[PDB]
């Protein structure tokens, strides 16, 4: 069904993005469903603690 | 306690003198130092005292 | 707590005059008057007594049994 | 660097008079610290301390 | 740092000094008003100025003179530099030196009302 | 008659008056108290009844609270020492009246419906020790001295922290630099305990025809001009506004100056159009035009200056309160009024555990409301007769509590980390001093890491109401701050019988104005809202101040302030205005005279009480915005005496001017005599000191508890700390301090003890540690018990000597026991791993005592603590009240020390260094004075502000004694016995000795555990970790040039590695060495493959790049 | 001087300047009503660039029963002759040269103020 398809491919790209970035601008950031905002592996060497 | 005599000789003089200060520019005597404001004059003057 | 039983900075005993002091405080010695009459003449073991705070009598309000 | 500021209206503190530019009413601490600080030099001493 | 003779005296120092200090009318101008005097020389303020230079509205800028003097400045620069900023649109009979009231009447000739508020402002 | 000086004694009996009738933490019980009296049925009483095919009608009553219970009353130690949450059911009266077809409506009251447990503040008016004698207090276990004002939550004392915040309903004018905006006129609007949070206006005008006025409603994008906003409140006519905003025409400068915001509205004349314009701006625009009106109608009847009224009240009296906004900001702008001060303390309130308990309950209440409603909907709905006592998730309410009490988020689970944090933090039971200090302190929620100076500044206006001394050097210094002794945070009252009695006295209200009468007439603002105005405010003064002083229509709490300069009376009643109280004067007498000093002396004799002098109009409550209008001496025979007149118009004296010090400050002997960042310094310390934290700490399970052995009175005492009851529960020792350099052991700030003291005692402390475990179901196969583990049969087990402990699988009382000693054995099984609790790593102490008992899971539950004699070593930090600070540097016996002509030889010697650069001349008084103490055998006063004493009378005293008047001796070298030539300044000072000890911060690695996913040493003592060779250590070691050195510390000595990596790529390869066969698919070569010695972190961060698809391609070419 | 608002006499809003490009006078119309009133003033605006202000028109006679605010008995009032008198700075920021103080006669039904 070409219309989920779209949705499917959408958040896919969803968590391919988040798994390397999880401060998207606007998106929301993936987390644990508990709370948590998900470490990316940017944030696993993006600053200080890095 | 003669150096405490003059330690508090020389403060009565001080604020004294700031009272003065102060006396001057409430009359509006006290004339700016140039660039300064009235205020900042007499704030450098009673700094300075 | 209790009353140290040696003046730290000289070590005259002093861990019996507490109730003593007490005492003489109760025959309304005045304060050092009740030291002088102990025998406490430095001021080092005068704060022994001056300064104690007898913590015990409280921590003894609670009860283990009865 | 300046002088104590009329935190109150006007004024340094309750027990001062409104427009008291004078050096006491301003944080000039006339005493020293064998004299020991008035009541009102030792909160403007605390305040520059800060 | 002067490089001339000025470097010494205050006196030739100052108007260089003058000559850097961004100084707009602001600094010396003192209460700026409007008026609707139906005639050059009508002179509702009652002024003897326009009889000799002899829109049915004016602006009126009586400037200041410690402020003026101070700077060394003229009204004679003062309007050229006005119908040069704004162009022959304006025109400004200005005071004389020798008044008390250094006043300027500005008036505009060929949403008028409220332009001279806006060449104004 | 008056007092005709002699007045000290008058004056402290006064203050010990006050602090018998309100101890130290009466701000906490009192916002409890009225919080579960009043603002918990507020709540649950303005709550809506709930409805919804019939649908019914359901409602909520009498809201009712039980005394704590378990289920039998649960004592705070119980729930202290079980790991409870010490609360008390909390239930309400529910009438459901379901209505339907037919009419056959059946209005069952369901009474006492349980709602939840709340948690109960100890010593409150609810809790079980209330009024309780200090004898039943000792047979409960607890302490009669400890202040209460804390929560128990699953056995941890959690104070709330009074949280600072901008006052509400008040308008406030800010110059916001860096903006569009020249002046903001902000308000901040709450009706009463509202459900919805506070709504913030903002009239705002653009700095740049120049000079338009904006509003920045709320639920609104953009921004309305303000004209459009009195038009869509039904003003059609430039003249009916600008009466609201320009109270006399006759002023020109804000009549041209408000012109410019009509020529941005004037295109609008009627409402309507008006709410076009407002409901087409709104945060969710309805389509059709009438939605975009109702949607603006409400927000302005609901949302805009709530406070000022809802519904009838929008159009006028809230019009005329946003009048009065743009008046003031009209004001603000021709500079005829100055800026308000955004740190000025009488704009801020300080929401106590009261308001920040009403604010959770508001929200866990109603989320209770929509949980019955969804169960009542999915039942009745259906035609299904609902029970509501099913519907009540009572877990909303005691858990919502109970978390937010425990973490301190201050909001939903679920949102967390968009809430408050660290409002609710573990009391801090160090010392008796910490513990009070902790109840009594203040925090501003401005962020640290906020760089800006003008928020941790000490404002002038915290006089008296927040110790001046009393904050952390740390990051927060100068957010984190703390009550005064006497200061008193108002815990609100209702304004209704103010605004009845303002409704006599021939008062105009705001809605019968004649808008002329505005321009020569005062404005009465009840709790910010505008409520009217009075042609005559000298009468309203006089009558509500008299009414203060009568204790009889207007509480004591409320306070009355009278702008003069412009025309305006501001009465608050509110709660969260700290106050303090303050001598009346009258005339120029006091009205404290002798009459009421006598009384108050017989006090108890005569049950008097200093409520007696506040309804004898005496004394009275001032706070820190009415503070601003009152003249106030600081002694009556210092400053109304005829002296040439400073004013002789003084409204108020101060009681005592040490009063405004707070807790630990007023704990510094001759505070005045320090130079500040001291007695800041002594403010922190004085939270470490060691003493005895509480008299009851045998029965305290503490994580950590310090007790010190011997714990001294000061010598030389503030009167202060008599109420601090500091005598009682001491923090410290008098020493024989003797300044001197002697052998150097004590230079840069460090302190040479006495041996042979310390062999006595001296100093000496105890260290209790408690384990706490507990026991559980870990799943089907899975539970721990327990039980000594058998090498037979428990197959995990330590190295360690199990057989410590007895079958019990319980360390016994009494065993001595060291690091990985195990302390609870316990066992988990898969056949039984061992799960046991080992001592800490290099503790080594003996067991004090063991408890089991139940946790709420009915699990076994056991808490160990161990303790730790600390006799004082070298490297343990000592100091004094006066912030001089030192490890002991040595410690020399009695033989060695130096000695006067007796054989006193000092306790502690201090380096004469530590003196000139820290001026802390408070500390050598106290000396001078602790040796005249001593010797006069009785506590000597040192009162801050106490011109009784002096240095010249003291040393006039201790010349009296036989001493050198300046407390100079001739001491003796110990060593050779010489006379020291210079005479050393040698006296009984009150040491502390500090929790940080020596042995609880030594620390070393050489190859221990290792991180799991970077193998680097893992980071703390506790864990033996690794110290951390930073960036900074780097780039002191290129300086260096000691590269060798580099690559060992960021190497070989951390996170020493080896991969293979292919040749021809630099993609790390497969290397099986235990055949030693080599691999890079991709290129499918074997000979091709070569050893790099990498860090391990390094070889990590390429494979987190290559998880990116990043190859860096390492290559040897 | 200066120039008020004006308000029309039907919709009480604000009339406008508008000069009679017929008779040359200056008229104040109004927006939405069609009301002309003649002028008298001849100004449209005024704009004191000096900030010149007179503070005593400011000042308000209510200033002394403030007991925040100093007292001398050394300048006595000039209508009544009453010895006491508040005196201050000028409250309003313009007055970074005005420390001059502003005198009040501390007694009631009088209020006369003025500045030395
Ligand atoms: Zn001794
Ligand atoms: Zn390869
Ligand atoms: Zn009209
Ligand atoms: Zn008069």
């Amino acid at each position: 069904a070409a219309h989920v398809i779209a949705e499917d491919v959408k958040l896919l790209q969803f968590h391919v993005a988040t798994m390397v970035d999880n401060e998207l601008p606007g998106l929301p950031r993936a987390m644990q469903k508990s709370g948590r905002p998900l470490k990316s592996l940017k944030q696993r060497l993006k600053g200080k603690e890095g | 306690s003669k150096t405490y005599q003059d330690i508090q000789n020389t403060i009565k003089k001080a604020k004294q003198d700031v009272i003065e200060v102060i006396e001057k520019a409430h009359n509006n005597e006290l004339e700016p130092t140039p660039g300064n404001t009235l205020r900042q004059t007499f704030e450098n003057q009673v700094n300075r005292i | 707590m209790i009353i140290p039983v040696r003046c730290f900075t000289c070590g005259k005993i002093v861990g019996n005059k507490w109730e003593a002091y007490l005492g003489l405080l109760q025959a309304e010695y005045t304060e050092g008057d009740a030291l002088d009459a102990l025998g406490l003449k430095r001021y080092c073991c005068r704060r022994m007594l001056l300064a104690h705070v007898d913590l015990i009598e409280k921590l003894l309000n609670y009860a283990p049994l009865e | 660097g300046k002088r104590i500021p009329f935190g109150f209206k006007h004024r340094t503190l309750p027990h001062f008079i409104k427009d008291d530019y004078g050096p006491e009413s301003r944080g000039f601490v006339e005493n020293s610290y064998l004299a020991g600080l008035t009541p009102t030099e030792f909160f403007f001493h605390a305040m520059g301390g800060r | 740092f002067l490089l001339g003779q000025s470097a010494r005296d205050a006196e030739r120092a100052k108007d260089i000094l003058c000559r850097l200090e961004h100084t707009t009318l602001r600094k010396v101008t003192a209460n700026t008003a409007i008026y609707y005097d139906p005639n050059p020389q009508s002179t509702v303020v009652a002024e003897d100025q326009e009889w000799v230079n002899v829109s049915p509205w004016l602006l009126r800028v009586e400037l200041d003179r410690k402020h003026m003097t101070d700077r060394k400045l003229t009204m004679e620069q003062i309007a050229e530099k006005i119908n040069a900023g704004f162009g022959d649109d304006l025109n400004c009979i200005f005071n004389d030196d020798n008044a008390e009231k250094l006043v300027l009447r500005i008036r505009i000739m060929n949403d008028d009302d409220v332009f001279l508020r806006c060449i104004e402002s | 008659e008056i007092t005709p000086d002699l007045w000290q004694e008058a004056c402290w009996i006064v203050i010990s008056s006050y602090f018998d009738e309100k101890g130290l933490v009466r701000q906490q019980l009192d916002s409890f108290d009225e919080f579960i009296q009043m603002s918990v049925q507020r709540i649950v009483e303005d709550a809506p009844p709930i409805d919804l095919p019939p649908r019914y009608l359901l409602k909520f009553e009498q809201i009712y609270l039980s005394k704590p219970t378990h289920w039998s009353p649960m004592m705070p130690n119980e729930a202290r020492l079980r790991n409870l949450t010490y609360s008390a059911p909390l239930y309400v009266d529910i009438t459901k009246t379901v209505i339907k077809e037919g009419e056959e409506q059946l209005q069952t009251q369901h009474q006492k419906t349980f709602i939840g447990k709340i948690p109960i503040m100890l010593r409150s008016t609810y809790c079980l020790l209330n009024g309780l004698t200090d004898r039943d207090l000792c047979e409960l276990n607890e302490c009669p001295l400890d202040p209460g004002g804390y929560f128990i939550i699953n056995g941890s004392e959690k104070v709330l922290i009074a949280q600072e915040k901008m006052a509400t309903n008040t308008v406030y004018v800010f110059a916001k630099k860096d903006s569009k905006y020249a002046y903001t006129g902000e308000c901040r609007s709450c009706l009463e305990n509202s459900s919805r949070p506070t709504s913030t206006i903002w009239v705002s005008m653009l700095a740049r025809i120049g000079q338009r006025i904006v509003a920045t409603l709320p639920y609104i994008k953009q921004e309305v001009p303000i004209i459009i906003v009195f038009r869509a409140l039904g003003f059609v006519s430039d003249r009916d506004i600008l009466e609201h905003i320009i109270y006399d025409f006759e002023d020109p400068e804000m009549m041209e100056m408000v012109k410019p915001s009509l020529d941005e509205a004037f295109v609008i004349q009627e409402q309507n159009v008006a709410l076009n314009f407002i409901g087409s701006r709104g945060a969710k625009p309805g389509v059709t035009k009438e939605k975009r009106i109702k949607y603006a109608k409400e927000v302005l009847q609901k949302e805009m200056l709530p406070h000022v009224g809802v519904s009838d009240f929008c159009e006028t009296k809230k019009a005329y309160f946003l009048g009065y906004m743009v008046h003031r900001l009209l004001l603000a702008a021709l500079g005829r009024r100055e800026l308000d001060d955004r740190d000025h303390y009488g704009n801020k309130r300080l929401d106590l555990a009261g308001p920040l308990l009403a604010f959770l309950f508001r929200g866990m209440f109603k989320n209770l409301l929509k949980e019955v409603r969804i169960y009542a909907q999915k039942f009745i709905d259906r035609g299904k007769d609902f029970n509501l006592e099913l519907a009540i998730k009572t877990r909303i309410i005691s858990d919502g509590l109970k978390y937010s009490l425990a973490t301190g988020n201050w909001g939903d689970q679920k949102k967390a980390h968009q809430a408050r944090a660290g409002v609710s933090q573990v009391l801090n039971r160090l010392t008796f001093a910490s513990t009070l200090s902790h109840l009594r302190r203040l925090n501003s929620p401005i962020g640290r890491d906020g760089k800006l100076a003008k928020p941790r500044q000490l404002h002038n206006t915290l006089w008296g109401m927040v110790c001046p001394a009393e904050t952390p050097e740390g990051h927060a210094v100068g957010l984190v701050k703390n009550l005064a002794l006497m200061a008193y945070i108002s815990v609100g009252s209702q304004p209704s019988p103010i605004l009845e009695f303002l409704e006599e006295w021939s008062m105009e209200n705001l809605e019968e104005i004649s808008p002329a009468a505005i321009a020569d007439a005062t404005k009465i603002f009840v709790n910010g809202c505008w409520v009217g105005i009075h042609k005559d405010p000298e009468q309203l003064m006089n009558t509500l101040r008299k009414l203060r002083r009568q204790m009889d229509i207007i509480v004591s709490e409320v306070s009355m302030i009278r702008d003069i300069r412009e025309r305006e009376i501001r009465i608050y009643t509110d709660a969260g205005r700290i106050c303090r109280p303050l001598l009346i004067v009258e005339k120029q007498k006091l009205l404290l005279k002798k009459r009421h000093i006598d009384q108050l002396k017989e006090r108890e004799y005569n049950n008097y009480s200093w409520q007696d002098l506040v309804a004898s109009g005496v004394v009275e409550y001032i706070d820190t915005l009415e503070e601003e209008t009152v003249m106030l001496a600081m002694t009556p025979d210092d400053l109304q005496e005829k002296e040439v007149a400073y004013c002789s118009t003084y409204t108020h004296c101060e009681i005592h001017p040490s009063m405004i010090l707070g807790v630990c400050a007023s704990i510094i002997p001759f505070p005045d005599h320090n130079q500040s960042p001291r007695n800041t310094y002594q403010s922190a310390m004085g939270k470490q000191a060691m003493g005895v934290y509480i008299t009851n700490f045998h029965v305290r399970m503490d994580t950590l508890a310090h007790v010190l052995y011997y714990p001294q009175k000061p010598l030389v005492t503030t009167r202060s700390m008599e109420y601090l009851r500091f005598r009682e529960l001491p923090a410290g020792i008098n020493s024989i301090v003797a300044i001197a350099s002697y052998t150097g052991y004590n230079q840069e700030d460090s302190v040479i003890m006495n041996r042979s003291a310390v062999d006595r005692g001296f100093f000496r402390s105890v260290f209790y540690r408690s384990y706490k475990e507990q026991e559980s179901k870990k799943g089907f196969d899975q539970e721990e018990v327990f039980e000594k583990p058998t090498r037979e049969t428990c197959q995990g087990m330590r190295h360690a000597i199990y057989d410590k402990l007895d079958d019990d699988g319980l360390i016994a009382p009494g065993v001595r026991v060291s690091g990985d000693d195990v302390i609870i054995g316990k066992t988990v099984t898969l056949t039984k791993r061992d799960c046991s609790t080992f001592l800490r790593t290099s503790e080594t102490g003996i067991v004090d005592q063991v408890m089991v008992t139940l946790n709420q899971e009915g699990y076994k539950f056991c808490k160990i603590r161990v303790r730790s004699v600390r006799i004082p070593q070298i490297g343990d930090k000592f100091a004094s009240r006066h912030g001089q600070k030192g490890t002991c540097g040595i410690q020399y016996r009695q033989e060695d020390m130096p000695f006067t002509c007796e054989g006193i030889t000092p306790d502690i010697i201090i380096n004469p260094h530590a003196i000139p650069s820290r001026m802390t001349i408070g500390h050598l008084i106290e000396c001078l004075q602790g040796k005249v103490s001593a010797n006069k055998g009785e506590i000597g006063d040192a009162t801050p502000f106490n011109d009784a004493v002096n240095v010249q009378k003291i040393s006039n005293l201790l010349s009296d004694y036989g001493y050198h008047l300046r407390g100079n001796e001739v001491l003796y070298n110990g060593f050779t016995g010489r006379k020291i030539t210079s005479q050393i300044f040698i006296g009984p000072t009150y040491y502390q000795r500090l929790k940080h000890m020596v042995d609880d911060k030594i620390h070393s690695r050489a190859r221990g555990p290792i991180q799991i996913l970077n193998r680097q040493p893992m980071e703390g003592r506790s864990r033996d970790g690794g110290l951390r060779f930073g960036e900074m250590e780097r780039d002191c070691q290129i300086a260096h040039g000691a590269a060798q050195f580099l690559r060992e510390r960021l190497f070989e000595a951390s996170d020493p590695y080896q991969v293979h990596v292919c040749n021809l790529c630099g993609i790390m390869a497969i290397a099986n060495t235990r055949t030693h066969t080599y691999e890079c698919r991709g290129c499918r070569n074997k000979t091709q493959i070569s050893l790099v010695r990498m860090p391990y972190a390094c070889k990590l961060l390429f494979q987190e790049l290559m998880s990116m698809s990043i190859a860096p391609r390492m290559m040897s070419v | 001087g200066f120039v008020g608002i004006r308000f029309c006499q039907e919709c009480n809003n604000m009339l406008y300047p508008k000069e009679d490009k017929e008779n040359r006078i200056l008229l104040y119309a109004c927006r939405n009503c069609d009301y002309q009133q003649e002028a008298d003033n001849s100004c449209i605006y005024v704009n004191k660039i000096t900030h010149e202000v007179d503070e005593l028109t400011q000042i308000i006679a209510d200033v002394s029963q403030d007991p925040t605010l100093p007292r001398t008995e050394d300048h006595p009032c000039q209508k009544c002759g009453h010895k006491e008198a508040v005196f201050f700075q000028s409250h309003s920021a313009r007055a970074e040269d005005a420390m001059r103080l502003y005198y009040v006669c501390t007694a009631p039904h009088c209020g006369h103020r003025w500045t030395e």
